[PDB]
RNA sequence: AUCUGUUUGGUGGAACCUGAUUAGAGGAAACUCAAAGAGUGCUAUGGUAU
């Protein structure tokens, strides 16, 4: 629509056919451009995870400080979430309501831990080879980049073993060994 | 500093029609419309451009206020190229000349002077210079000369006299187009040598806010002139708020 | 296939939907084609709204307002498995129904 | 005193320039050009606001 | 009203119908528009419809 | 659209008098020309235009 | 054009670095990058500035680089100021290193 | 400067790996072919390199300056700042006093 | 300057290096000392960090420019000193 | 051929144009006035220019203090008075009960001074005038605009207190 | 203070730490109240007054 | 010169630190297709309609 005239826009202050309340600010849109999730339920679907998470930390919350049940369960949800990755730190216990966010599970996927160990210059450079067929965990071959990476498995990524790109990666410091490949 | 043989790098100012020739001193240039002469024997400089020789004419501060404006750094200058200039107080084509030479050939300059002696002077130079229209007549008197002025983009007045303010406003109101431009020299000794310079430029300034005329900038020229402001001002007739 | 067809209100454009999730808009006329979604969905209808800048697509479990361009603008979460679409044009209402039961109605404009 | 008082203000003079410009006579000679060079992005203008 | 119209003692029409003249004991004396959302401008046929 | 466009208020007649506004006589074969008069004693002409 | 002579190239960087050229002028701050229009021209004195500010011929030359050189008092005070900040860039450089491990040689 | 051991230097990420130059022995075609303006041109060389050498200098010693002056500066404000921060609190005090 | 007299603000001259010594060369004095020491404290923190960087070196890093750039046989990299001619173009040049 | 990485076309808030947020998205340093030397204010002599606060003349008519009379007393020479439209705007918003501050502020020697801004704010006027033009003295007793007025070099700044007007900035006196 | 619970004990924390903050905090920044749209909240008044 | 080694310009851009940005950054073509913004031109003329 033409940019409203001054009349025009006061009778028409809540009008926008772009931007509604009901999107919550694209917080869909903006969390999926940054780390190149392609299904678009993938975001709804770790949010719901979220805020399964943030009910039972309230649930916890509001029984007595004391209660040996609360403090157990709480520790035992600080444990789960750090060995997952989603928190970074299992110190406090508010950081189950502040610091759980669809945005920490999101990192955890494949193409970003490949991007922050450096195995690919850019998210979606790193997305593409596994769509290769480039990138393995342990001895499986993955080619769904929503495979959520754990702390402990975050170790086994790695390429392919015939992989062209392992090829470069030798060939450039020259020490390529055909006998392996 | 600028003698004959010097070579100079000439490059355009941020006001539209104006140039700067640069080297060890720098220096105010216009572009010529009549190449090949001087009007009152100013530094001239010569550029070959596919070739074409194109020439440019040195404009001196001390002698034209207007370039005292540039040179202070005046913020918004309504004479450009392509624009209608009624210039007030024309003794001669020392500083209408180089005002001719911005508005470029499409522009076209009015200038008014009302004695005999410097306007048989200043008709000589307007038949070299095409867009210029001399205007031998009284200033204060905007009416005897309306069938040879159109409408204006800009008013410059140079006028040294105690009621200018009223000169100002007469033409303005005649021929100054709806938010155009304003330009005033203020010479305090001639308006009222009795009190300090300052208060004379905010008198000034009083009448032209009373005429509808919204200021926009005050300039003070020294150190080439002392006891001088140049007021731009946009004619605003709509409303002033 | 199979493909369901709404023109829009003065005739210009035409709106398909294939089953599978073809949905294209195109000025029929002149054979000039405004956007085609290959979205990977089952839809079932879709609807101009007030002009052909906007169309509505009803995929399996939420409608989705899409651009001219085909640049998604808003996932509808309120409406839930609708069928059937239509645009009240004088009023900027959007009307869904479908497998709840549940009749909503939907302010274009204000959202 | 007065000889202090003298050079206190011959002093003060000089810094007078520094923070504006002053008129000192016009010009002398022929017009050699602006001596210390023109700035095309600089308004030292006083705006009504 | 105004907040600096302090006691109204005359009120006049303008000839045309179109202003109010209002005069308060503050010593001012004030014009109205007789229409507060009309204007004095001609309007195009258009405008006029 | 009428109420936001309503305003009324034009302007007011030069600085007004010294004292309050008494007697205000409208011209009834001009439009634009009023006369006014006020406890001080004092009495104007004034031009509406 | 492109051709960018290099007689105007000098030229121009012979006028972003004025400051030092005279120890006398100090000119204002600025910084004057090229600008991707303009010209080079000579000046013409008025017929009656003939004494006053006139060059003659056999010192007008085609280009600034070619005048500033011809002068002698210029000419000097760079060989003398040159001169003296290469005796300050070369304070304890590699030259001076081996001065000292060679005194710590007998001879 | 800074000599990084070769052990150090072979085994550092793609991102950070110095560029080291080595000199060149066999001389180059190219080298054995550019044409060197000589005479007149010789001297318009030198003297582009010995302005340039003087306003660098110049700018390097007024640069200086202006540090100079920057340090001696600040520490009269920190002075100020402080008369401005102890005065402050005795103020808060005589007013609060009443109150 | 309070309570103080110009005789207790008097300038303290500073040594020279002996005789005896003198092929040794400048007897360093306190702030001669501290330019040292910042020398080689500045460059052995740099020296640290980039041991540090080969340490937690990835081996799988891949970036793009892996193809166009080259390293030594030694293992250190190989840059172009200007950044081959075709018989075409020798011919003309010749 | 198909391209990888395909991903579903969305509104990009940051970049979009038509989003009102991203569609919004000469140095100038005035001149010193040549009436000044550094602080002292040369141009201004007698007769003087003063503006007046609203609060100038209420506080004066607590004190039994003429408007003329006390600067005539204050600096031994003529005084302008000028009263600007925002200060007579303000003495009339006030009410009824000032209404003895607006005759008096009428008195015909007090002269007045058109304004050309929308607002009624009288303090804000006051500065923008004693900026442009070295040749008023400010007259108020208002506690933020002396302060304000004190920053500015050489503008004179009249008060009224005790029994008498006071002026702080001026050497002739 | 142990055998509360529930919404009790969430009130009850907010009154005490409430309290104890309306000696030295400032009373603007202290207590806020909830933004809610201008015809709605002259709504809750004009019942609760009621 | 198996002399010397500072400076100017070009090539290259390790570490630290700072700033901005981020489904990495660009480039070329046009009687191509769209969505918007600004200015300008045109008797642009029913105050109550032959
Ligand atoms: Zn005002």
């Amino acid at each position: 629509v033409r940019k409203l005239k001054h009349h025009e826009q006061k009778l028409l202050k809540k009008v926008d056919f772009l931007e509604w309340k009901q999107d919550q600010g694209h917080r869909d849109t903006q969390v999926m451009r940054t780390y190149h999730i392609q299904n678009r339920e993938d975001y709804h679907k770790y949010n719901r995870i979220c805020g399964d998470i943030r009910r039972l930390a309230n649930k916890l919350s509001l029984l007595p400080p004391t209660d040996p049940f609360r403090r157990k369960h709480e520790q035992l949800l600080l444990d789960k979430l750090y060995a997952m990755g989603v928190l970074t730190t299992k110190s406090k216990i508010s950081d189950l309501e502040n610091k759980v966010t669809v945005s920490a599970i999101c990192r955890r996927r494949l193409p970003v831990i490949m991007h922050r160990l450096k195995m690919a210059e850019t998210i979606q450079d790193a997305v593409k080879f596994i769509e290769q067929g480039h990138v393995r965990v342990g001895p499986n071959l993955i080619n769904d980049p929503a495979y959520l990476v754990t702390r402990n498995m975050e170790d086994y990524v790695t390429w392919v073993d015939n992989s062209k790109i392992k090829k470069t990666l030798l060939r450039y410091r020259n020490q390529i060994d055909d006998f392996d490949f | 500093g600028a003698r004959g043989g010097a070579k100079v790098v000439i490059e355009p100012h941020r006001h539209a029609g104006v140039y700067i020739a640069r080297g060890k001193e720098d220096l105010l240039v216009t572009k010529n419309m009549a190449p090949g002469e001087s009007v009152y024997g100013e530094k001239r400089i010569s550029v070959e451009e596919p070739p074409t020789k194109v020439e440019y004419r040195v404009w001196n501060p001390f002698r034209s206020k207007l370039a005292a404006g540039i040179m202070g750094g005046l913020d918004e200058l309504f004479i450009a190229p392509g624009k209608k200039v009624l210039y007030l107080g024309a003794a001669s084509g020392t500083s209408v000349s180089h005002v001719s030479d911005v508005v470029g050939p499409e522009g076209v300059v009015y200038a008014v002077e009302f004695s005999h002696r410097p306007g048989r002077e200043l008709i000589s130079m307007a038949k070299k210079r095409p867009n210029i229209i001399p205007i031998i007549e009284d200033a204060r008197h905007p009416q005897k000369y309306r069938m040879l002025i159109g409408m204006v983009d800009c008013v410059f007045a140079d006028v040294a006299q105690p009621d200018q303010a009223r000169i100002i406003a007469l033409n303005s109101h005649m021929f100054l187009k709806d938010q155009g431009g304003v330009v005033i020299s203020i010479k305090a000794n001639c308006i009222d040598s009795t009190v300090d310079a300052e208060t004379v430029f905010a008198r000034e300034v009083q009448k032209l806010r009373e005429e509808r005329i919204k200021p926009l900038e005050q300039l003070t020229l020294e150190p080439y002139e002392r006891d001088h402001c140049i007021v731009v001002g946009r004619y605003m007739r709509s409303g002033l708020k | 296939g199979p493909y369901h067809i709404k023109y829009a209100k003065n005739g210009t454009h035409l709106l398909i939907t294939g089953r599978k999730g073809h949905v294209a808009s195109m000025d029929w006329r002149k054979g000039q084609l405004r956007a085609e979604l290959f979205l990977n969905e089952t839809c079932h209808s879709a609807t101009y709204l007030q002009n052909e800048q906007y169309f509505a697509v009803a995929q399996k479990k939420y409608t989705f307002i899409y651009d001219h361009e085909g640049t998604e603008l808003h996932r509808l979460k309120q409406h839930i498995e609708a069928r059937h679409l239509d645009f009240l044009p004088y009023h900027y209402l959007l009307v869904t129904a479908g497998e709840t039961g549940w009749l909503k109605y939907h302010d274009v404009s204000t959202g | 005193s007065r000889v202090k008082k003298r050079k206190k203000y011959q002093k003060a003079q000089k810094k007078l320039k520094s923070v504006r410009a002053v008129y000192s006579g016009g010009q002398s000679g022929v017009y050699e050009g602006e001596k210390t060079g023109i700035k095309k992005g600089l308004t030292r203008s006083v705006k009504f606001k | 009203h105004t907040k600096r119209m302090q006691h109204v003692f005359q009120v006049k029409y303008s000839m045309d119908s179109k202003y109010i003249i209002s005069g308060s004991d503050d010593g001012n004396v004030r014009l109205w528009r007789s229409k507060a959302w009309e204007r004095s401008n001609v309007k195009t046929t258009r405008e006029k419809n | 659209l009428e109420r936001m466009f309503a305003k009324p208020f034009v302007g007011q007649l030069g600085y007004g008098h010294r004292d309050g506004v008494y007697a205000i006589a409208k011209n009834y074969g001009s439009l634009n020309k009023l006369a006014t008069g006020s406890a001080d004693g004092v009495i104007k002409y004034w031009n509406m235009s | 054009d492109d051709n960018m002579r290099r007689e105007v190239q000098r030229d121009l960087l012979l006028i972003k670095h004025r400051a030092a050229l005279d120890p006398k002028r100090h000119y204002k701050k600025q910084r004057w990058e090229v600008p991707e229009r303009f010209a080079i021209g000579t000046i013409i004195e008025d017929k009656s500035e003939f004494y006053s500010s006139r060059m003659n011929r056999k010192e007008r030359k085609s280009t600034i680089l070619e005048t500033l050189m011809g002068d002698e008092a210029s000419n000097k005070y760079f060989k003398r100021k040159y001169n003296e900040i290469q005796e300050k860039s070369t304070s304890g450089r590699k030259a001076h290193y081996k001065k000292m491990k060679e005194m710590r040689k007998k001879r | 400067g800074l000599k990084v051991p070769k052990a150090v230097q072979k085994e550092l990420p793609f991102k950070s790996q110095i560029h080291q130059m080595k000199p060149q022995k066999k001389k180059t075609y190219m080298a054995k072919r550019a044409v060197v303006l000589g005479g007149d041109e010789k001297k318009a060389r030198s003297f582009i390199q010995k302005v340039l050498t003087i306003s660098k200098a110049k700018d390097s010693k007024r640069k200086e300056q202006k540090a100079s002056q920057r340090k001696e500066r600040l520490k009269k404000l920190a002075k100020m700042e402080e008369e401005k921060s102890q005065r402050d609190k005795e103020k808060k005090k005589e007013y609060f006093a009443q109150n | 300057a309070k309570l103080v007299h110009d005789v207790q603000k008097k300038q303290h001259r500073e040594r020279s290096q002996l005789t005896s010594r003198s092929r040794y060369g400048f007897l360093e004095k306190h702030k001669d000392y501290v330019k040292r020491a910042q020398d080689f404290h500045r460059k052995q923190s740099t020296l640290k960090v980039l041991r540090e960087k080969a340490k937690e070196r990835n081996p799988d890093e891949y970036y793009h420019a892996m193809h166009s750039r080259k390293t030594d046989a030694k293992g250190l990299l190989i840059s172009s000193r200007h950044g081959s001619l075709s018989m075409d173009q020798v011919k003309l040049l010749k | 051929t198909r391209k990888f990485g395909l991903v579903k076309r969305t509104l990009n808030t940051k970049k979009d144009q038509r989003l009102k947020k991203n569609q919004e998205n000469t140095r100038n340093i005035p001149q010193v006035s040549s009436a000044l030397f550094f602080q002292y204010n040369q141009a201004i002599k007698p007769p003087y220019q003063v503006l007046i606060d609203t609060n100038f003349i209420n506080f004066s008519i607590q004190k039994k203090v003429d408007i003329v009379r006390g600067m005539m007393d204050c600096l031994l020479a003529k005084c302008n008075p000028l009263i600007t439209d925002c200060v007579m705007a303000e003495l009339e918003k006030l009410g009824p009960k000032y209404r003895i501050a607006l005759k008096l502020a009428r008195d015909p020697r007090i002269k007045r001074l058109s304004c050309s801004h929308k607002g009624t704010y009288a303090d804000d006027c006051l500065v923008h005038r004693v900026l442009q033009h070295k040749c008023y003295i400010v007259a108020t007793n208002d506690a933020g605009l002396k302060q304000r007025i004190r920053k500015i070099p050489g503008i004179p700044l009249m008060s009224v207190g005790g029994h008498a007007y006071v002026i702080e900035k001026l050497p002739d006196v | 203070d142990d055998q509360v619970i529930g919404k009790a004990r969430s009130r009850t924390l907010e009154m005490r730490l409430n309290r104890l903050s309306r000696v030295n905090g400032h009373q603007d920044k202290i207590n806020k109240l909830e933004k809610v749209p201008m015809h709605i909240r002259r709504g809750m008044i004009d019942k609760h007054v009621k």
